[PDB]
RNA sequence: AAGCUUGAGUCUCGUAGAGGGGGGUAGAAUUCCAGGUGUAGCGGUGAAAUGCGUAGAGAUCUGGAGGAAUACCGGUGGCGAAGGCGGCCCCCUGGACGAAGACUGACGCUCAGGUGCGAAAGCGUGGGGAGCAAACAGGAUUAGAUACCCUGGUAGUCCACGCCGUAAACGAUGUCGACUUGGAGGUUGUGCCCUUGAGGCGUGGCUUCCGGAGCUAACGCGUUAAGUCGACCGCCUGGGGAGUACGGCCGCAAGGUUAAAACUCAAAUGAAUUGACGGGGGCCCGCACAAGCGGUGGAGCAUGUGGUUUAAUUCGAUGCAAC
């Protein structure tokens, strides 16, 4: 998420962008799922449970 | 919304800049159909249209580089 | 495989009185007519016909007699895996004679006790309660 | 002996598809090699240390070299007999499904033996080797730590042609064929009606959840049945011994497969129910912690116990709730 300052808007308005577009990208997450390896089992288990949930 | 389906077209073409470009954020990374709300057939095209462009450089893997 | 039809008759039938279906219908054979026309005369079900040339299909109207269904049990004894075929003095006689066997007789298909009466045995097809 | 189409097939147009096999190629990222800038730490964890780094690491920019896997799309999405299969593109090719129709005329089903496919790991020669990672080493941790955790790190993971032939190969539901109130959907098509607009009529195939009849030991399954029938097989007959021994057959080997007996036990389980318990989750509460105020525990003294002792040290009280 490559992010320039605009003339006449704040830092920090700046920075709250930034983050907002972090979170669209979800990056943070994708580093987490990443961070150990998962068996793909696993993910599939995760992914069953995650619709389980899903329905309500 | 299915944009493709009010459409009628059968191909969705790598041609086509201004129509890929929407259904791609800014860092270059694909938006979903529960999202966009298309067609799934439709929206694998379009996957492989952006994978195609992607490969010809006409909208980049990337952003930062 | 469609391997036995009469049987595939009886298990519609069964499935019938369970959902209280006021017409069943199913592919049509002259065995399959006969045993029909044996029931009726029994006096288990309202109407049976037959309608179809080249696919020809036997219509069965069932009798659902004070809220509950007139045919209650209705199963083969003879079958494509095992055939029983009985003696005139073998014949079975179904829940006391308050319900009847339906029996491949040699002068034409009917009842136990018909078949009895008759003096002649045959194969014991199915079993109506 | 002679015939029929609905079963089962083949032909016309299509339909999507991680269906395979073979060949190319794309990106990011890691690793490493080389160089440039740069300086005091980096890396790791719960905290540390081993490690790496005053030789300049990490950091970081450029140039590469490679090996593997394909983020995002991606969804109880799809396809396959299953095992499985996801970057992209081509070649070869299997199958499925459908729509109108045309034709063959039972060509059907299952399958003992038999044959083929069969994740992983392993095995075999030859490659290839970035990461990851058994084993292995060091550090920790620890009462000990052959572990969990960290730093590393060989086989292996990757291909080539073979062997192996096992998995909780699991929908723990054989395979096929038939029938029985439903819904919410999703997925994949397709044909009419003025599509008068994404849409409407219905109406066929495919998969997911809830659930009626029914069923079951209940849990639950539930038009994809575990329901109502039929066919056909396969397998069970208390647990352990033991899916082991011995023998055969297969295997390069690992082992696999078939498959006991003696002896032994009165249970072995399965579901569910009340409990209790959880170093499960949620709620609340107590001087329970926190925040505080003084103690005891250290000393002497009083007292009570125990222990030893005495001729006898009356007896009882023993976590709190005995002292
Ligand atoms: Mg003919
Ligand atoms: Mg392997
Ligand atoms: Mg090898
Ligand atoms: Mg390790
Ligand atoms: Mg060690
Ligand atoms: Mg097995
Ligand atoms: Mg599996
Ligand atoms: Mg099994
Ligand atoms: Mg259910
Ligand atoms: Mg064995
Ligand atoms: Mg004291």
């Amino acid at each position: 998420p490559v992010i320039k300052v605009r003339e006449n808007e704040p830092f920090d308005v700046a920075l709250r962008r930034f983050k907002r577009s972090c979170e669209k990208a979800g990056v943070l997450a994708e580093v987490r799922r990443r961070e150990f390896y998962e068996k793909p089992t696993t993910e599939r288990k995760r992914a069953k449970a995650s619709a389980v949930k899903r329905h309500a | 919304f299915c944009r493709f389906t009010e459409e009628g077209v059968q191909e969705i073409d790598y041609k086509d800049i201004a129509t890929l470009k929407n259904y791609i954020t800014e860092s270059g990374k694909i938006v979903p159909s529960r999202i966009t709300g298309t067609r799934a057939k439709y929206q694998r095209q379009l996957a492989r249209a952006i994978k195609r462009a992607r490969y010809l450089s006409l909208l980049p893997y990337t952003d930062r580089h | 495989s469609m391997q036995d039809p009469i049987a595939d008759m009886l298990t519609r039938i069964r499935n019938g009185q369970a959902a209280n279906k006021a017409a069943v219908t199913m592919p049509s054979s002259k065995l399959k007519v006969a045993i029909a026309n044996v029931l009726k005369e029994e006096g288990f079900i309202e109407d049976f016909k037959v309608e179809g040339d080249t696919k020809p299909e036997l219509e069965l109207t069932l009798k659902y007699f004070q809220g509950k269904a007139v045919v209650e049990s209705i199963q083969r004894v003879s079958r494509p895996g095992l055939r029983i075929y009985k003696r005139k003095d073998e014949l079975p006689k179904v829940m006391a004679g308050l319900g009847i066997a339906v029996v491949s007789t040699s002068k034409g298909v009917m009842t136990d006790r018909a078949a009895r009466q008759a003096g002649l045995g045959g194969e014991i097809i199915c079993y109506v309660a």
